[PDB]
């Protein structure tokens, strides 16, 4: 196989094809707020795909380095070609050609007109990554995560606009203590907001992001990332003071900080990476934040009537010439004929013989007059028993006498002769 | 069409690897005995053989794959979504350039529908 | 409608009968019909012929195919700018690589069709990439010797 000519080739094709469809999506303008979602989901899709295709395309090249030395060889040549051409010369018998070797990846690249999907996106739906309540990225569903915060507290004096002010704070003082039990709640709700800031931005690096957010949480909140003019430096984990920079560095290796505490680095280092996760989540996001808080502002200030809205988006020839006696045929779909003139003519025309088709019977002058399905069936037996009894067969109606004995044997039929002179 | 289409695949692999213009392994297999209309001109598969012969050449690039890793490509998916918006500013400047070519083409038409055939001058 | 054949181009000379006799050389032609007008009361040019098998349709058609026939352009088938007066020998890829001569074309021309017959009725439409194209049309191709047919080639609309 031409691992290294064909199959580069084809991956650089493929790859191609993936920029030329992401060139035409990012081209096409868009009207709607899902539908631009479910495209930059598409987008994602297929950059992923690509970035697969050149890391599996990247991967074939350690026998290439070996094979180039015979492959450029101008000594070699046509005895190889000729080899694989006489290995290429088999039966050409397979009358059928294949359009699909350019055309396949470009019809799969591409969408129909009833719907704006990929074939390999045609089983992705917007509906199963986000909620009603979020609007594909408009809003962000905080309901549950009220309900939670009431039910942590233990106490109803508690609203929405209290939890979304509780809520809008970075690194002012927390409603409640840091050991508690709002630290489990803390941790849900940064894995929500980053589910949600990696699903309102299908199209950017999360990898990327992930680690400069590590890089900033281990390189900088981890040596005093907040600086004082006890305020001089504050600790995020031990949630104490310090007096300078070298009492926190000879502190930030103690026995208390580093095992010997419920808060220390090594149990508590997790949620503090959540709530460092959850402050970059509210920084990033903070304006989807305002606009949900703007939403159920103005969900709360509205009526009953405005929140169903707002959750709803020669009357003598007649009797002369045959007519009022109607006659029926079931061999023609019940269908009701006028007239005897008319009904009489109708066995000659097109529906009756479609009819007549569907039993397998033709139609000639002896199936006329006759209405019912059982007896055109039944006249049809009769006719076929009449006409194969009077016609020739010589088959079955022959007297051949095989020169087996040839003087005895005379019983033998057209085919046991031909057995016997087999 | 597949064997047709496979020996055009294997002639573009065997003349990618030639070190001359006229010393190649198909112009020594044409003398062989070796029937192959696809590598005269005037065949209109040999304008396929002919993107088929610049892709194998493509393909032996040195960032193609052979000697170097593209990391641009595989691992920055903002240059790939850059690469496109240029790609989609070149096509919309290409779509320009043609509706320009459109509208200079139907004043030039509306130039030479309005003047006088009349005026013959013979010098 | 695959055992008959269209033919197309034919005058005054030729007749009913006399177009199963010529074609019974090719097959066997077992019905000849003429659709007769309503103003002259004569044929249009077009007319048919039943054959019993598809072979030998085949072989009339193959065989009287662009003919001169009492000197018109005799042709049997399987049954913006104006072209008049065309030889129905000719298809829709033999009058796009006619026309690509002259100017580029567009898209692939179509010719009109009898709601009878169906073969041929007289007159094609053809459009042109730009009007440089169309006035080498009007021209060179409109007056061109075609096969055994005058063509006329006019522009369908044009603002004044
Ligand atoms: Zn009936």
């Amino acid at each position: 196989m031409e691992t290294i000519l064909e199959q580069q080739r084809r991956y650089h094709e493929e790859k191609e094809r993936l920029m030329d469809v992401m060139a035409k999506e990012m081209l096409t303008k868009k009207s709607t707020l899902r539908d631009q979602i479910n495209s930059d989901h598409r987008t994602r899709a297929m950059q992923d795909r690509y970035m697969e295709v050149s890391g599996n395309l990247r991967d074939l090249y350690d026998d290439k380095d070996g094979l180039r030395k015979e492959e450029l060889n101008a000594i070699s040549g046509p005895n190889e070609f000729a080899e694989f051409y006489n290995r290429l010369k088999q039966i050409k018998e397979f009358h059928r050609k294949h359009p699909n070797e350019i055309c396949v990846p470009m019809s799969v690249e591409f969408e129909e007109l009833l719907k704006a999907r990929e074939n390999p996106s045609e089983e992705a739906q917007n509906l199963v990554e986000f909620t009603d309540e979020e609007g594909y990225g408009r809003y962000l569903d905080l309901h549950d995560c009220y309900l939670k915060y009431i039910n942590l507290k233990a106490s109803e004096k508690l609203d929405y606009i209290t939890y979304l002010s509780i809520f809008d704070q970075l690194f002012d003082i927390p409603k409640e203590r840091k050991n508690a039990e709002y630290k489990r709640y803390l941790e849900m709700l940064l894995e929500y907001l980053q589910d949600y800031t990696d699903r309102v931005k299908p199209l950017q690096d999360q990898n990327e992001l992930f680690g400069k957010i590590q890089a900033e949480f281990e390189k900088k909140w981890e040596n005093g990332t907040f600086p004082g003019w006890e305020e001089r430096a504050q600790r995020l984990f031990s949630t104490k003071g310090k007096s300078l920079e070298s009492l926190d560095t000879s502190l930030f290796a103690k026995n208390p900080k580093s095992k010997g505490t419920k808060r220390d680095t090594e149990r508590n280092k997790d949620i503090a990476f959540l709530e460092a996760q959850i402050y970059e989540y509210v920084e990033i996001l903070g304006e989807q934040r305002h606009l949900t808080h703007e939403n159920v502002q103005r969900k709360q200030a509205r009526t009953g009537e405005e929140r169903e809205e707002e959750e709803e988006e020669p009357y003598w020839l007649y009797k002369l010439h045959g007519l009022n006696i109607n006659y029926n045929c079931e061999i023609c779909g019940n269908y009701t004929y006028r007239g005897p003139k008319a009904f009489q003519r109708h066995f000659a025309e097109w529906r009756h013989a479609h009819g007549m088709r569907c039993l397998g019977i033709p139609n000639t002058a002896h199936f006329a007059n006759v209405t019912q399905i059982e007896d055109a069936v039944s006249l049809w037996a009769k006719l076929k028993l009449q006409k194969a009894s009077e016609r020739w067969q010589p088959d079955t109606e022959e007297e051949y006498e095989d020169s087996s004995g040839n003087v005895v044997n005379k019983k033998t039929y057209e085919d046991l002769k031909r057995q016997g002179l087999l | 069409s597949a064997f047709d289409l496979d020996v055009v695949k294997l002639t573009a692999q065997f003349v990618a690897r030639n070190g001359r213009q006229f010393l190649t392994q198909l112009m020594q297999k044409e003398q062989r005995n070796y029937q192959f209309d696809f590598l005269r001109p005037q065949h209109s598969l040999f304008n396929y053989f002919t993107k088929l012969v610049e892709q194998y050449t493509k393909i032996l690039i040195p960032p193609k794959g052979l000697f170097s890793k593209l990391k641009k490509e595989a691992e920055n998916p903002r240059e790939v979504l850059d690469q496109v918006c240029y790609r989609v500013e070149w096509a919309k400047f290409q779509e320009r350039e043609r509706k320009k070519e459109e509208e200079e083409k139907e004043k030039e038409r509306v130039a030479y529908a309005q003047i006088d055939w009349h005026d013959f001058v013979v010098v | 409608q695959d055992a008959t054949v269209y033919v197309g181009g034919l005058d005054e000379k030729v007749s009913e009968p006399l177009l199963w006799e010529l074609f019974l050389q090719a097959g066997p032609v077992v019905n000849t019909h003429m659709p007769k007008d309503r103003v002259t009361g004569q044929h249009q040019g077009y007319g048919f012929v039943e054959f019993l098998s598809e072979e030998d349709a085949d072989y009339a058609i193959k065989i009287m195919n662009m003919i001169k026939l009492y000197g018109k352009p005799i042709r049997v088938n399987k049954a913006n700018i104006f072209i008049g007066n065309l030889d129905p020998e000719i298809d829709e890829k033999l009058l796009y690589d006619t026309f690509s001569a002259f100017g580029v074309i567009l898209q692939t021309p179509k010719i009109m069709r009898d709601p009878d017959t169906g073969n041929s009725k007289g007159y094609a439409f053809i459009n042109f990439a730009s009007f440089d194209a169309s006035d080498a049309a009007i021209e060179a191709m409109n007056g061109q010797y075609l096969c055994n047919r005058p063509i006329t080639v006019s522009y369908a609309f044009k603002k004044d």
